[PDB]
């Protein structure tokens, strides 16, 4: 999120720079080493970390199991 | 970025809130040292669980906050860790979507 | 300052079009000696039918009727 | 011949300073978009976390 934001920022400066100082032509070559970050933007922010914590909860399916289990006790309870 | 309006700002608006998403607390929740990598190089026992479902510890279930904002494994409690006024039900803290 | 891993600073002032570009033209005696007025003041005036012909020039860039009323002296 | 087809350089000075005007108000945008953002960098600081905004507003 840090480097969400920084990156942001820098498009911003950019941006500012190619308003104040358009003879910049090497920036959209920036662009493509931002294709190398993509890579890392591959796993960046919508549906892919969660799926790790889902192992834990893995277990925790097995606590649910449980938990209807408690359910059973009240058939002890009977 | 070049053609923007009305229905334009909307769809961004839209897209931000999919993507993204009077106290409003926020809890900021610290890296515990309980862990697993580069915790305390041990497995899942009932410390670890039973320190990050009952103290303030965002190992496994959460760590909860003043307030009543119990923050567990799965835990949709009515919160409002949002920026907004809304003090809605709020989705569990895996939020496993 | 500076740390590890930071982006490379553009030129000071490289070939620029922000800077004022009129008066680099030299437009202004131009517009002095036109006196947007003073160039639409310029269009049909030069200075401050032979005419219909010494018209067409300035704006694009029979026979006895025409004679008949040609009828002057030395003055 | 192009230069002489009855017209003069008034339109490319028009042009020129409809440019220069849409690059002042484009500058003048993209500045109050950037106050907006640190503004926001900074509420969000002082929210949730402020070393790594500050770390990323100050020196990038």
């Amino acid at each position: 999120r840090k480097l969400n934001m920084s990156i942001l920022i820098n498009f911003l400066d950019l941006l500012d720079i190619l308003i104040r100082s358009p003879g910049s032509i090497k920036r959209e070559e920036k662009l493509e080493d931002l294709k190398l970050l993509f890579v890392h933007v591959h796993h960046l922010i919508n549906e892919y970390r969660p799926h790790q914590a889902r192992e834990t909860l893995r277990v925790m399916m097995e606590v649910q199991k449980r938990q209807r289990l408690e359910t059973a006790e009240r058939f002890q309870k009977h | 970025l070049s053609r923007n309006e009305i229905i334009q700002s909307y769809l961004s608006r839209q897209s931000s809130l999919l993507s993204s998403s009077a106290r409003q607390p926020h809890v900021l929740l610290p890296l515990p040292t309980p862990t697993d990598l580069p915790g305390l190089t041990r497995e899942v026992t009932q410390d670890d669980l039973d320190r990050i479902q009952a103290q303030q510890w965002p190992g496994v279930n959460g760590c909860e906050d003043t307030q009543g904002n119990w923050y567990d494994w799965t835990q949709c409690i009515s919160l409002d860790p949002h920026g907004d006024d809304g003090r809605l039900n709020i989705l569990p803290y895996v939020c496993l979507d | 300052g500076p740390f590890y891993l930071m982006r490379e600073l553009p030129g000071s002032t490289e070939l620029t079009g922000s800077t004022n570009l009129i008066t680099h033209y030299n437009l202004e005696q131009a517009y002095n000696k036109f006196c947007d007025l003073p160039g639409m003041i310029d269009l049909p005036g030069s200075h401050d039918l032979r005419s219909l012909i010494e018209k067409p020039p300035i704006l694009g860039g029979g026979t006895m009727l025409s004679g008949f009323r040609l009828h002057t002296g030395p003055l | 011949e192009y230069i002489d087809q009855g017209r003069n350089p008034q339109l490319y000075t028009k042009e020129c300073l409809e440019r220069a005007l849409a690059k002042n108000e484009q500058v003048k945008g993209k500045i109050d978009t950037m106050k907006k953002f640190k503004s926001l960098l900074i509420q969000e600081l002082s929210k949730v976390f402020p070393e790594d905004m500050a770390k990323y507003r100050s020196i990038r």
